[PDB]
């Protein structure tokens, strides 16, 4: 069940293209 | 917090007793019910006093006797305030009232739990079968309109009044059943009648309705598979009001015997209103 | 709380292209920019028996700009920058009508429709040529074929209304448009010049399903015209809903609880089955992470592992030390992958718990929730190493023990000697902790195997322990629930 | 289905035509010209004391006179639970012949289409569009995945395919897995996507005419001569329906009790 | 049979568990996944909507019937999803009697091993 | 514009593929099973 | 981490997908994948 913090961890850098997609938009 | 949980063990041996006392008044107080017609025949206006007198042989002390005037059944239905503790109400029987007197019946009999119904701004559904709408009021032209699950009318126009389907028109009470389970949206003359969300608790036993003209007619359950006789749905047959009342006052050891005091409530309304 | 209420309507949608034109001086031969221009439109259509009123708005993007200009001599004919719309170009078409569904557009569960498409083809124009012969535009044609609906505004003079959003495809077809008199022939596609052929209007047709998510505090008591909107709509209080989740621990179980948390739990697992609007049922996995990163947690993981890189190159006495290690065990807990029970576990399963019977309600907050509880949730923790049958436990608030294997007893604690260990030697979380554990083995007596397991968290045994109705470990376990408490 | 466990050695029941015949019913399906040429019309009381004869109650036959065979095909109701559909031939009505043969033989689970909004695929083998009305004029136009019609424009409707025009019913097939736009005058006709499941044990066709013309398979490959389509030479109908009286045994046997759990409640002529 | 729909619907689970988690085993959707990407690689007929749609069905389909193992104690309790239920010791292959209600419990929290080899190849 | 092509389906496909199983082999399967196949190499070499 | 810098781990995917190294690795696995392929 704790697997899912280390998945946010790890696939946090995904916000960085969300941020410029909501920039760019 | 009466401790609605933990079991009462009894004994099935010992002992016929007595009923030990119970002080918040000084006893109970029976409540007659009875229509306009009733003191125009009678023709008379000390006839209130001389049957306190005939019940006080009987054995019920002089202050516990109390008399209430009502126009007709249909007058009477709107908001019936029962303000008192052991209720008869003598309804006389006519034709095309049927409906009108099982209306009443099933609002006073049973102990009813109601919610407003604010039509204007919302649609509105039943839970189950024990759920009804009533509504009172000068005049009640109840029209529905039912909605599938796309919120169109089956059968009418959310926007046209027109279309609707007036399940029960111009009545001063109308308990209305539409089908459990579909959304439904309400019209009526908000401005003389209101509506109420009114579902249906046990029954309501200090009230004996007293039918005292024809046949056993007083369909108090809406189920057409059911028709019970309840020991409340008392029955008399008359030629005279002062017989009718005379009978009253010689059985009412028996009428009262045949309810019971404990279902009460503070206000005299005949429903909770549990906004 | 919330209830599904399916609102799907067979429209009609007219519509009808915006010309904006700007001359250029000189005797009137040249002109500047022939484009296109938002355009509004009004209607009145019959529709299941009633008159709907409707107003639409459509707009283009992605336009090319053609040119032709004939020179810089004074009369030359030509347009500087005239546009056209071919394969790239998208057409949106916002989409209004009085009827009841467009009330209650504020939430929505889903949202599809299915059009018919269209042929749009351009029409006559006549430059305005002073003198001699009369050039003529003509032909050129696309067709507007449907692809997804989303939800939009048109800000109208009078008020901002919530709207439909129809994001139509094009596609170039047979008419070549033409510049006939001049320098442009055999072009394909739909240029600003007349796009409606004079027509009144565009025509399309089609049926739009929508599951409004109109509020219910009562199964009877269903509304209609949503207007809770994100006016009369405000951000509930930090305090207010941090109350509102601990409040929720009223109910969470015991055994239910560590069985969920023997779950591998990933994106698609916890996220997904959220009774939510589809504004935040598109990036909620995306929101959690974005405040994830920033938390004080994950930014003290980015701090340890940058002070070890740093170090790289860089070349009560004992609770202090044990406390700093602690901290540092905890970061590798959330980081790392552990074979014990894992006290992070724990936590997700009692979030999942917590926000699975919860709403989305026009707000995401699972951030500040998420995130939160990621940080918060069992503040005072504990960590165990075993070694040749000496166990040395440590707590986040600096507390030590070092006890036997066989029977739990303790021994003087080795400072530096566990710190060589806790770096290499796999930690294992003390989710029964050394307390509970002597009391365990004190009043019921266990044995080698289950000591091992338990000492190891082993979910087996702590299983088994639980279901015996254990009363040391169902308390121990039930105050491990009750300290995640945001 | 649950498994059911028999023997191989149990000795056979006994007949089962007596307890059939009292219990069921027959009905026969004819054209119009049929009672033209008998020039009659105590004919059915006639037919009727004949069929006692061979042990069918008396109110166990009914005679459904249809018009003719095109116009029977448009939403056929078979009021009964033995069905027997007199069927005469004529060339040029191959196709249609064998549409109703289709149509009633074999067994269908239908749902309704909507032309007007959804691009409809075919399922597979044995998914059909049966169109039935007053006249059907279904034209068809294949699409792309960016919804480009190949052979044909979706908004203009004369570049599109017509594969049925002015048919009471039709039958059709087109290529599985590619989405079809269609147009089929929603005022007439009536379009609804169907599979072909198993056979129906009920109905039996008698061709009246010429060659052995049926194909209910729509497959090129597989013409199979299915027991239930019977076949008879005829110059007289008295002489048709004194065949089919006199060898009822045989037809009824040919078919069998329908066995499928409906949906969808008609009127029928049971006992 | 009781046991059996157990048995079956704890298959189901166990099937869902092996989507799910990562297992040391050969975890038949290792397999069915290998078998996906030889067919896929070898195939020249893909077009935009067919790896969508493809994929889904070699998750679904593929090895339709499974079994699975819990390893305890010297002992090993295997599962089917079509109903069958075996246990047996581990050193030497000879099935000892089954037990629903331990099966159930560990299920939940030991690990799950793919019997790609089942019990009746073993013996 | 363009007609970009038509694309066949599962139903179209579904027999392809029963008909191009029995080509498989099962020594390497293995071997394929055993290296483990992410987003990256899965798609890597789809038809080149 | 200047000014709303880019996404760096994105950007060095970006061609960390066409190095010598993972070409070999995807060369690999269509290489086992052809050899399941064809016996
Ligand atoms: C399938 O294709 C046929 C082929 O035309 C379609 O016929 C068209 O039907 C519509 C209405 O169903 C006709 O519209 C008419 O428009 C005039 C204005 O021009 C109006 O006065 C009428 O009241 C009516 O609305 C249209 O004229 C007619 N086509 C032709 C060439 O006359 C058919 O509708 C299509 N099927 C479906 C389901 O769309
Ligand atoms: C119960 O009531 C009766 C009434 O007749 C009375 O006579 C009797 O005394 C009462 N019981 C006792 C125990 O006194
Ligand atoms: C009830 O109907 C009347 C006329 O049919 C209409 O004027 C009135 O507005 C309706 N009531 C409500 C609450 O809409
Ligand atoms: C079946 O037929 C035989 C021979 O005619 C007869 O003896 C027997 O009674 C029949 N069975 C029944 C149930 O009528
Ligand atoms: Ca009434
Ligand atoms: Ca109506
Ligand atoms: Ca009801
Ligand atoms: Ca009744
Ligand atoms: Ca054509
Ligand atoms: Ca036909
Ligand atoms: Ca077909
Ligand atoms: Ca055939």
């Amino acid at each position: 069940a704790s697997l899912i913090y280390r998945q946010l961890l790890t696939n946090s850098y995904s916000v960085d293209l969300y941020d410029e997609i909501e920039q760019i938009g | 917090n009466y401790g609605l949980n933990i079991p009462i063990t009894g004994s099935m041996d010992t002992v016929y007793s007595n009923s030990t006392r119970e002080e918040v008044f000084l006893t109970s107080t029976l409540c007659l019910y009875y229509p306009t017609e009733a003191s125009t025949q009678i023709s008379d206006g000390e006839w209130k006093d001389s049957l306190s007198q005939m019940f006080l042989i009987k054995g019920w002390p002089t202050g516990s006797v109390y008399f209430k005037e009502y126009s007709n059944i249909v007058d009477f239905s709107v908001d019936p305030q029962l303000y008192c503790d052991y209720n008869l109400v003598l309804m006389k029987y006519d034709q095309s009232l049927e409906l009108d007197m099982s209306e009443l019946a099933d609002l006073i009999l049973n102990e009813w739990l109601c919610n407003p119904m604010d039509i204007t701004l919302y649609y509105y559904q039943q839970s189950g079968e024990s759920n009804k709408w009533i509504s009172m009021g000068s005049s009640c032209t109840v029209k529905v309109c039912p909605l599938n699950t796309q919120t169109l009318g089956i059968g009418c126009q959310t926007t046209n009044v027109d279309s609707f389907e007036t399940v029960a028109e111009n009545e001063k009470l109308a308990i209305v059943d539409v089908v459990d389970g579909i959304n439904h949206k309400i019209n009526l003359t908000t401005t003389t009648c209101t509506i109420r969300n009114c579902k249906k608790l046990g029954p309501r036993e200090n009230v004996a309705v007293i039918q005292v003209g024809g046949a056993n007619i007083l369909d108090i359950t809406a189920d057409p598979t059911t028709n019970p006789q309840i020991e409340r749905m008392m029955r008399v047959n008359w030629k005279r009001w002062w017989q009718v009342f005379y009978t009253i006052v010689d059985y009412i050891n028996q009428i009262v015997q045949v309810m019971s005091k404990r279902s009460r409530s503070l206000n005299s309304a005949a429903f909770y209103y549990r906004v | 709380l919330w209830k599904e209420m399916q609102y799907n309507r067979d429209i009609i949608i007219r519509f009808k292209f915006g010309n904006s034109i700007v001359k250029m001086g000189g005797l009137g031969y040249k002109w500047s920019e022939i484009s296109y221009k938002a355009a509004n439109y009004q209607y009145n259509y019959l529709r299941d028996g009633e008159q709907v009123t409707a107003h639409t708005t459509c707009s283009v993007n992605g336009v090319n700009n053609f040119s032709y200009n004939g020179g810089f001599l004074p009369t030359d004919f030509g347009i500087s920058r005239y546009e056209v719309i071919k394969e790239n170009s998208y057409v949106y078409v916002d989409y209004w009508d009085d009827s009841k569904a467009f009330r209650n557009i504020v939430y929505v569960r889903s949202l599809a429709a299915n059009l018919n498409s269209v042929r749009c083809t351009g029409g006559s124009y006549h430059f305005s040529l002073p003198v001699g012969a009369w050039p003529v535009i003509n032909g050129g044609a696309v067709s507007l074929h449907f692809a997804g609906v989303t939800l939009s505004t048109q800000f109208t003079d009078f008020v901002s209304l919530n709207s439909l959003r129809f994001r139509f495809s094009l596609t170039v077809d047979e008419p070549p448009f033409s510049i006939l008199r001049t320098r442009t022939v055999n072009l394909y596609g739909l240029p600003a010049a007349n796009p409606n052929n004079g027509n009144e209007y565009y025509e399309i047709s089609g049926r739009f399903s929508l599951i409004s998510l109109v509020p219910t505090n009562d199964d009877y008591q269903t509304p209609i015209m949503n207007s809770v909107t994100v006016r009369q709509d405000l951000e509930r209080q930090l305090t207010n809903l941090r109350e509102e989740f601990n409040s929720l621990s009223q109910e969470i179980a015991m055994a239910q609880l560590i069985d969920l948390a023997l779950l591998p739990l990933d994106m698609f697992s916890m996220f997904s089955g959220i009774k939510s609007t589809i504004d935040l049922t598109k990036s909620m996995a995306t929101s959690v992470m974005k405040k994830f990163r920033k938390s004080k947690l994950a930014t003290s993981i980015s701090e340890m592992t940058n002070s070890l890189s740093d170090a790289a190159s860089s070349a009560n006495d004992i609770s202090t030390q044990t406390s700093t290690i602690g901290k540092k065990l905890r970061l590798k807990e959330m980081i790392t992958q552990t074979e014990g029970m894992s006290f992070d576990d724990i936590s997700a399963a009692v979030l999942k718990t917590k926000i699975d019977m919860s709403t989305q309600i026009g707000k995401n907050t699972l951030p500040d929730i998420v995130t939160e509880a990621s940080e918060k949730f069992i503040p005072k923790r504990s960590y165990r190493i075993l070694k040749d049958d000496e166990v040395m436990e440590i707590n986040t608030e600096g507390k030590f023990f070092a006890y036997k294997i066989n029977t739990f007893d303790e021994v003087p604690f080795d400072v530096n000697k566990f710190a060589e260990l806790v770096t290499d030697s796999p930690v294992i979380s003390a989710i029964i902790d050394f307390k509970t554990l002597k009391n365990l083995n004190d009043n019921y007596g266990i044995t080698r195997t289950e000591a091992l397991n338990l000492i190891k968290s082993n979910p087996n045994m702590l299983r088994n322990f639980i279901n015996q109705n254990n009363p040391i470990i169902r308390n121990r376990i039930e105050q491990l629930i009750l300290q995640c408490k945001l």
